C-alpha cells in the first residue's frame, strides 16, 4: 500500500516542501523525523523516525541545498536529496538530453532501492512544471524508464500549468510541446494548475493581493494532501490511488484533469458563514474557483471527481449530486452518464499554521476532464508557431542535437490530441 | 558552476577594479583577502568567483591583462588589488598604443601566450565550469584587439562554455581614437562569431543616467563603473544565490538568443533614483518595472521603442510575489505590445532571485535584445567607411600589416547584422 | 420564508444602516453578529452569527466605508459590502449604463449567491432614491436582471420621493423620469416617501426642529419593520410580503402606496394622552401624517392597507374602520370596495434607544393608492419640460449615449401613467 | 479617483502654494512630508491628492510649471516647497514675458514635452483618475499661454476624465500687461471648447471682501490667495469626506452645465467676516445662506442679480439638518426667483458634506453660472477690439508668428459666448 513522490525542479521540489510539512502536520512529525504516532508514505526506523518515500531532484545545487539547510534537512534522508551542478536553461534538450540524461541512473537507482523499501508498490506521482528544463526536460526523460520498470503502477503527474499571461521561460511553448510529446504517451494522468488563476484566487477568496509562491503551495498542497493523506486514511469511501486512475482516466490518452478546490476561504470570510457540503460543492462548479484559467463553461465535461474531507455525510453528498446535475449549467459529453466518483474521508481538513485558509470542518476537491482543454493547447499552438516560423531561439535546442522535424512533429502531436478533444466533443 | 573573469585594456581593468569589489561586497570579503562576513550565503557559493587558499583567503577567479605595468600598479595599490594574486596580473611593457594590429595581430599577440597558459591554470582549478566573461572595450587596442584574440583561443579550448563579454562601445560624442570606429568594426568582425553573447554600454548614456535620475554632478568613471558593476553582479549572483526562478546563466543565455548571430544586449537598471526623491518612493514590482522598461534607465544609447523587442529578461532581486511580477511583466508586454515582435508570444522573461542587493530591498536588471541595437551598428560602419576610404591611420595599421580586405570584409560583416536585424525586425 | 433587502446608492444604504440597526434593537443582535435568541432575514453560522440578508452597492467607496467602520461592520459580511470607485454623478446615463452596468454583474452574483442561501425565497426589496445617479439609475439596471432571474419574487421597491421643494440635483426630473419608464415595467410596486414631509412631522408631531437624515431615516425604519419584522413575527393576521403585493396592488402597472405611519409622537406628547387602536387610525387619515407632500383629500382611495402592532383587538379595530369607511371624507374609486388589509401582529412596536419617538403600545402602518399622485407626475412633466426645451444638462446625457427620443418617450410613458390614473379617477 | 493639479505662471504657483499648503493643513501633513495628524479619515482618503512614498511621505500629486527658476526657487524655499519632489519642477530658462505665443505658440511650447511627460508617470501612478485641476491666469504668457496647451494636450490624452480650472480673470482695474485682454481672448478661443469648467476669479472683488466683510487692511495675495484655495479645497474634500449628499465632481459638473459652451463659474464663499462680529453672529444654515446669496461674497466682478442664473450649487460642510439645507434652499429660490431661469424647474442644487473645515463649525461654497459672466467677457472684447485695430505689441506676437486672423476667430468666439448667454437668458 505504499506510493512514492518525486520532486523534479524547483517547483516540484518547492511543492514537494510544502507537501511534505504537510504530511508532517497531518502527523505531528518532528524536523528529525521524530514521530509519536502513516506508513504508506513513510519508512519506519528503529528510532521511530519516518523517512518520507520520495525523491528530490534538482540539477542545480541550490534549491535542494535550501531543503538541506530547513527544518526538514533532518527528515530527509541524504541520499534521497539529489543534485547535480549544471543546469538545463530551461531547455528540454539538456534536460531530457545532454544534462540529465547523466545523472538519472543515480536517480533511477535511488527510486529503486525504495521500490524495493516497498512491499506493495501501489504508485508513484510526480511533481514539476510544463515549462522548465527540469520541470518538463528531465520529468519526461524520467517518465520514460519508469514507465519501463514500474509498468503497472501507478504515473500521476502534476504539473504547473503555464501561465498565458505570464511566463519567465521565452521557450515555454518548445520546452512544453516536446513534452507533450513524449508525456502523453507514457504517462497515465497529469493534472495542472494555473498560478495565474491561483493568484485571483487568492486575491478574491483569501483576500491576499501580495501572494509568493510559497502560500502558493500551501493552497496546492492543500489539493495534494486530500488525495494522498485522506486517502490513505480512513472513511466511509476509502478511494486509493490505483482507483484515482480507474475513476479518471477514460481514454488512452492522456488525459488532464484540472483542479478545483473549494473551500478556500479567509478566516474573516469564514465568519459569518455557514458552509455545507452542498454550498461547497456549489461553489466546486463555479469558475470562480477554477484553478486554472480556463472557463468551465466553455467546454463539456468527461470526468468529475470529488474528495470529501471531514463533516460529510453521504447524505447531503447525494442531495448536492442532485443539484449539481440537474441544476447547474455543467454540460457534459455523451459518452458519460454521471458517475463521478465520491470519496468520503472522515478525516478531517488541515490547515497550515500559519497559513491563510480558515479552520474547516469539511472540504471538497474536485477533479475535471473538460474539452475546454483544447484552448489551452491552442494557445501553445500559436506561441509554438509564432517562434518556430521565425526560429528564435531555435539554435538553444540544435546545438544539444534536438531536431526541427522532431519539433514539427512534436507540434502535429498536440494537433492531434486537439483533435481529439474536438472529437469527444462531438457528441454522439 | 564556476567562472573566469579576464579584464582588458585600461577601460576593462578599472571596470574589473569595480566589479570585484562588489562582488566581495557582497560575500562580505575584504580588501585584504579574508573572509570576514556574515551570512551563510556569503561563503556557501563563493565557489564561482573565488579560491580560498590556505588560511582563509579568497582569490579572485580572473586575470588582469595590459600591455602598461603602471595600469596594472594602480589597480594593485588599491583596495583589493591586494587580494588579486601576483600570477594573474599578465602584462608586457609597451602599450599598445590603442591600436588593434598590435594588440591582435601582432604584439599584443605575443603575450596572449602567456595569459592563456594562466587560463589554463585555473581552468584546471575549477571544479566545473559554467563559463567566462570578459570585460572590455570595443575600440581599443588591448580591450578589444588583444581582448579578442584571447576569446578565439578561449573558445576554441571550451566550445562548450559560456563565453560573454561586456564591452564599452563607442559613444556618438566621445570618441578618443581617432580610428575608435575602425577597431570596433574589427572587434565585431572577430567578436560577434567568436561569442555567445555581448553587451553593449554607452558612456555617454550613463552620464545621462547619473545626472539625469541620480542627479549626479561629481561622477567619474569610478561611479559610472559601480552602475556597470550592479548589473554585472546582478547577474551573477542569482544564479550564485537562491531564489525562485531560474538561475541559469545559460538558461538566461537560451532565453535570450532567438537567432545565431543577434546577440547583443541592452542592459538597464531599477531603482535609480536619488536620495531626495527617496523620500517620495515606493517600492513596488511595478515601480521597478516602470524603472526598467523606460529607456532613459538604460545603459545603452539606443531607443528600444524605436526598434522591436525580441527578447526581454527581468531579473530581480529581494522578495516579491509570484503574482505581482507575473502581472506586472503581462502588462507590461500589453502595453507595449507594439514594440514586441511577434512571433514571439510572451516575449517578456522573467528570473527571480530572492537576495536583495547590500542597502536595498529590492532590485532589477533588464536586460534587452532589441533591433534598435543595428543603430548603433550603423554609425559605427558609416564612420567607418569614411575612415576607410581615406585610410586614416591605416598605415599604422598597415604598417603592422592589417590588410584592407580584412576590413572590407568586417565592414560586410557590421552591415550584415544589421541587414538580419532588418530581416527579424519586420 | 426569506428575503433580501438591497440598498443602493447613498440613501438606500443609509436607511438600510438604521433598518439593520432596528433589527438588531428588534432581537438583541449583537455587532458582531452574535444573537442570543429571526431567520427569516438572518443566516446562521456555528457560532450563532447571523447575518443579515442584504446586499450593500455603493460606487463611491465612502458610505459603505462608514459601514465598514461603524459597529454594525463586524455584522455585515465583507462580500455583502460591495463598492466601485466612481460615481454615478446623479446621472442615470452613467448609474444604469455607463459605470454602473460594470460592476452589477458582480453584484448580482453576490445577490445569487444569496438566492442560493435562501431555501424559501419569498422576495426582496430595493431601496434607493429617485433621483440619484446610483439610487435611480444602478437601481432600475437591478431590476432588469432580477425581474428575469427572479421573476416570481416580491418585488417591492422603496424609494426616496423628490421633494417638490427642495433637491440638491438639478437633473433630477431627467432621472426620475427615466426611471418611470424602465421601473414601470419592471417592478411590481414602488412606496415613497417626502423628506420635506416628514420634516412638517418632525417638527409637529415630535417638536423637532433640527432634522437630520440619521432622524428621518429612524423614522422610515420604523415603517419599514412594521413590514418586515412585525410581519414575520406572531400575530393574529400573519400577512407576508406576497400576501402585500397581493393584497395592495391593483392593476399591472404600476403602482404606488404611499406611506403614512401614525403615532409618531414625543415623549411629552405621549403623555397625558391615550391612543387608542381607533384614534391612532383616526390619526392615520389626517394629511397631517401623511408621508409624502400630497394631499389626501385630492385624489380618491384605491388601496388601502392598515398593519397593527402591539396590543391591538381586532374589535376595536373593526369598529376603526366602521368609522373610517362612514365617518370620513375618503373618497375612493369605484372600483375598489373597501377591502382594506388588515394585518395584526401582536409583536409590539419598538423604539430606538436614544430616538425622537415615544415608547408606545400599539401602532398602525397605512398604505395608500391615491388618485392625486397624478399631481406628483404633473410636477414633474413641468420640471422635465422646462429642462428638455431648453436642453439644459442634456449633454451630460448624451455624452453616455444618452438619445432624446427617449428622453421624449419617458415623458410619454409618465403622461400614460397620468392618463391611467385620470382613467380611474373616472368613476364608473 | 484620484486627482492631478498643475500649477502655471507666477499668479499659479502662488496659488497653488496656498492651495497645497491647506489640502495638508486638512490632512495633518507636515511641511516636510510626512504624516502627523490625527484622524482616521485624514489618511483614508489622502490618495486623491498624495502619493504615499516610502517612508510615510506624502507626494503632491502636481506638477509645478514656469520659464524662470527664481520663482519655482522661491516657491521651493518655503514650507511645503519641500514636500514637493524635485521632479514636479518643470521650468525652463527664459521667462515668457507674459507672451501668449510664446507660451503656447513658441517658447514654451518646447518645455510642454517634458511637462506632459511627468504628467503620464503621474497618470500612471494613479489607480483610477477622476481628473486634472489647473491654477492659472488668463492673462498670462505661462499660466494661460503654455497652460492651454498643456490642457490640449492632456484631454487629448484624456478624454474621460474631468478637465477644469481655476484662472484669474482680468479684473477691470488692474491690468498688468497691456495685452492682457489679448492673452485672454485667446484663451478663451482655446480652453473653452478644451475644458469641462473654468472658475472666474477677481483680484478686485476679492480686494473688497477682505476689507469689506473681513475688515482687513494689509493682505497680500498670499491673503486673497487663501481665500481662493478655500474654495478649491472646498470642492474637493467632499469628495474625498464622508457626507450625506452626492458628491462627486463630475456629478457637479452634470448639474452645473446646460449647455456644451457654457461652462464659467463665479465662486463665492461663507461665513467669511470679521472677528468682531464674530461675537455677534449666529451660526445657522440661513446664516450661511444669506453669506452665500450676496454678490458681495462673490470672488467674481459679477453680479448674479444682474443677469440670470442658469444653476447654483450649494456646498455644504459640517453637521446640518437636510431639512433646513432644503427649506433655505427653496426659500431662496422662491424669493430670487425673479433672477433664475425658468426653463430649469428646482435649480438650486445642493451638496453636503460632515467634514467641517479646520477651525470652523460650518462653511460653504457657492458656485454658480449665471448670464451676469457674460459682461467680463464683453469688457475684455471691447478692449481687445481697440487693441486689435492698433496691433498694439502685436509685434511681439507676429513677430513670434501669431496670425491676426487666428486673433479674429478669437474674437468671434468671444462674442458667441455673450450670444449664447443672451440665448440663454432670454
Ligand atoms: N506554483 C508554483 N509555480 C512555480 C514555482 N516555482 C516556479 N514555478 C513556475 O514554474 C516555472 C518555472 O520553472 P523554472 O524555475 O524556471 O525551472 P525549473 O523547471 O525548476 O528547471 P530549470 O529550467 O532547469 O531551472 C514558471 O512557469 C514558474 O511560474 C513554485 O514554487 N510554485
Ligand atoms: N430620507 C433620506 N433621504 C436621503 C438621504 N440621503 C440622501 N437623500 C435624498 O436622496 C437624494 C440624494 O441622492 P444622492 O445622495 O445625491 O445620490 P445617490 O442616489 O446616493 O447616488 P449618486 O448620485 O451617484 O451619488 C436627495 O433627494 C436627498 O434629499 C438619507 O439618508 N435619507
Ligand atoms: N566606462 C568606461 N569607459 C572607459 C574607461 N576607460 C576608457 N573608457 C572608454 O574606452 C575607450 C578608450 O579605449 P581604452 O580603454 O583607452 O583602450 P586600451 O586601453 O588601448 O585598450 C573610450 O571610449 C573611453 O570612454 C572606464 O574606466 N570606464
Ligand atoms: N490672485 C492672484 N493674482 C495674481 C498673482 N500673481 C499675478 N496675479 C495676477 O496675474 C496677472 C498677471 O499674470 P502673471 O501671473 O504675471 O503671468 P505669467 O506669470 O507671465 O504667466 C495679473 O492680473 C495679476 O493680478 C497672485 O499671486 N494671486
Ligand atoms: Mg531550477
Ligand atoms: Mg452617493
Amino acid at each position: 500500500r505504499e506510493c512514492i513522490s518525486i520532486h523534479v525542479g524547483q517547483a516540484g521540489v518547492q511543492i514537494g516542501n510544502a507537501c511534505w510539512e504537510l504530511y508532517c502536520l497531518e502527523h505531528g512529525i518532528q524536523p528529525d523525523g521524530q514521530m509519536p504516532s502513516f506508513n504508506t508514505f513513510f519508512s519506519e526506523t528503529g528510532a521511530g523516525k519516518h523517512v518520507p518515500r520520495a525523491v528530490f531532484v534538482d540539477l542545480e545545487p541550490t534549491v535542494i541545498d535550501e531543503v538541506r539547510t530547513g527544518t526538514y534537512r533532518q527528515l530527509f534522508h541524504p541520499e534521497q536529496l539529489i543534485t547535480g551542478k549544471e543546469d538545463a536553461a530551461n531547455n528540454y534538450a539538456r534536460g531530457h538530453y545532454t544534462i540529465g540524461k547523466e545523472i538519472i541512473d543515480l536517480v533511477l537507482d535511488r527510486i529503486r532501492k525504495l521500490a524495493d523499501q516497498c512491499t506493495g508498490l501501489q504508485g508513484f506521482s510526480v511533481f514539476h512544471s510544463f515549462g522548465g528544463g527540469t520541470g518538463s526536460g528531465f520529468t519526461s526523460l524520467l517518465m520514460e524508464r519508469l514507465s519501463v520498470d514500474y509498468g503497472k503502477k501507478s504515473k500521476l503527474e502534476f504539473s504547473i500549468y503555464p501561465a498565458p499571461q505570464v511566463s519567465t521561460a521565452v521557450v515555454e511553448p518548445y520546452n512544453s510541446i516536446l513534452t507533450t510529446h513524449t508525456t502523453l504517451e507514457h504517462s497515465d494522468c497529469a493534472f495542472m494548475v494555473d498560478n495565474e488563476a491561483i493568484y485571483d484566487i487568492c486575491r478574491r477568496n483569501l483576500d491576499i493581493e501580495r501572494p509568493t509562491y510559497t502560500n502558493l503551495n500551501r493552497l496546492i498542497g492543500q489539493i495534494v494532501s486530500s488525495i494522498t493523506a485522506s486517502l490513505r486514511f480512513d472513511g466511509a469511501l476509502n478511494v486509493d490511488l490505483t482507483e484515482f486512475q480507474t475513476n479518471l482516466v477514460p481514454y488512452p490518452r492522456g488525459h488532464f484533469p484540472l483542479a478545483t478546490y473549494a473551500p478556500v476561504i479567509s478566516a474573516e470570510k469564514a465568519y459569518h458563514e455557514q458552509l455545507s457540503v452542498a454550498e461547497i460543492t456549489n461553489a466546486c462548479f463555479e469558475p470562480a474557483n477554477q484553478m486554472v484559467k480556463c472557463d468551465p463553461r466553455h467546454g463539456k465535461y468527461m470526468a468529475c471527481c470529488l474528495l470529501y474531507r471531514g463533516d460529510v455525510v453521504p447524505k447531503d453528498v447525494n442531495a448536492a449530486i442532485a443539484t449539481i446535475k440537474t441544476k447547474r449549467t455543467i454540460q457534459f459529453v455523451d459518452w458519460c452518464p454521471t458517475g463521478f466518483k465520491v470519496g468520503i474521508n472522515y478525516e478531517p481538513p488541515t490547515v497550515v499554521p500559519g497559513g491563510d485558509l480558515a479552520k474547516v470542518q469539511r472540504a471538497v476537491c474536485m477533479l475535471s476532464n473538460t474539452t475546454a482543454i483544447a484552448e489551452a493547447w491552442a494557445r501553445l499552438d500559436h506561441k509554438f508557431d509564432l517562434m518556430y516560423a521565425k526560429r528564435a531561439f531555435v539554435h538553444w535546442y540544435v546545438g544539444e542535437g534536438m531536431e526541427e522535424g522532431e519539433f514539427s512533429e512534436a507540434r502535429e502531436d498536440m494537433a492531434a490530441l486537439e483533435k481529439d478533444y474536438e472529437e469527444v466533443g462531438v457528441d454522439s | 558552476r564556476e567562472i573566469v573573469h579576464i579584464q582588458a585594456g585600461q577601460c576593462g581593468n578599472q571596470i574589473g577594479a569595480k566589479f570585484w569589489e562588489v562582488i566581495s561586497d557582497e560575500h562580505g570579503i575584504d580588501p585584504t583577502g579574508s573572509y570576514h562576513g556574515d551570512s551563510d550565503l556569503q561563503l556557501e557559493r563563493i565557489n564561482v568567483y573565488y579560491n580560498e587558499a590556505a588560511g582563509n583567503k579568497y582569490v579572485p577567479r580572473a586575470i588582469l591583462v595590459d600591455l602598461e605595468p603602471g595600469t596594472m600598479d594602480s589597480v594593485r595599490s588599491g583596495p583589493f588589488g591586494q587580494i588579486f594574486r601576483p600570477d594573474n596580473f599578465v602584462f608586457g611593457q609597451s602599450g599598445a598604443g590603442n591600436n588593434w594590429a598590435k594588440g591582435h595581430y601582432t604584439e599584443g599577440a605575443e603575450l596572449v601566450d602567456s595569459v592563456l597558459d594562466v587560463v589554463r591554470k585555473e581552468s584546471e582549478s575549477c571544479d566545473c565550469l559554467q563559463g567566462f566573461q570578459l570585460t572590455h572595450s570595443l575600440g581599443g587596442g588591448t580591450g578589444s584587439g588583444m581582448g579578442t584574440l584571447l576569446i578565439s583561443k578561449i573558445r576554441e579550448e571550451y566550445p562548450d562554455r559560456i563565453m560573454n563579454t561586456f564591452s564599452v562601445v563607442p559613444s556618438p560624442k566621445v570618441s578618443d581614437t581617432v580610428v575608435e570606429p575602425y577597431n570596433a568594426t574589427l572587434s565585431v568582425h572577430q567578436l560577434v562569431e567568436n561569442t555567445d553573447e555581448t553587451y553593449c554600454i554607452d558612456n555617454e548614456a550613463l552620464y545621462d543616467i547619473c545626472f539625469r535620475t541620480l542627479k549626479l554632478t561629481t561622477p567619474t568613471y569610478g561611479d559610472l563603473n559601480h552602475l556597470v558593476s550592479a548589473t554585472m553582479s546582478g547577474v551573477t549572483t542569482c544564479l550564485r544565490f537562491p531564489g525562485q526562478l531560474n538561475a541559469d546563466l545559460r538558461k538566461l543565455a537560451v532565453n535570450m538568443v532567438p537567432f545565431p548571430r543577434l546577440h547583443f544586449f541592452m542592459p538597464g537598471f531599477a531603482p535609480l533614483t536619488s536620495r531626495g526623491s527617496q523620500q517620495y518612493r515606493a517600492l513596488t514590482v511595478p515601480e521597478l518595472t516602470q524603472q526598467m522598461f523606460d529607456a532613459k534607465n538604460m545603459m545603452a544609447a539606443c531607443d528600444p521603442r524605436h526598434g522591436r523587442y525580441l527578447t526581454v529578461a527581468a531579473v530581480f532581486r529581494g522578495r516579491m510575489s509570484m503574482k505581482e511580477v507575473d502581472e506586472q511583466m503581462l502588462n507590461v508586454q500589453n502595453k507595449n505590445s507594439s514594440y514586441f515582435v511577434e512571433w514571439i508570444p510572451n516575449n517578456v522573461k522573467t528570473a527571480v532571485c530572492d537576495i536583495p542587493p547590500r542597502g536595498l530591498k529590492m532590485s532589477a536588471t533588464f536586460i534587452g535584445n532589441s533591433t534598435a541595437i543595428q543603430e548603433l551598428f550603423k554609425r559605427i560602419s558609416e564612420q567607418f567607411t569614411a575612415m576607410f576610404r581615406r585610410k586614416a591611420f591605416l598605415h599604422w595599421y598597415t604598417g603592422e600589416g592589417m590588410d584592407e580586405m580584412e576590413f572590407t570584409e568586417a565592414e560586410s560583416n557590421m552591415n550584415d547584422l544589421v541587414s538580419e536585424y532588418q530581416q527579424y525586425q519586420d
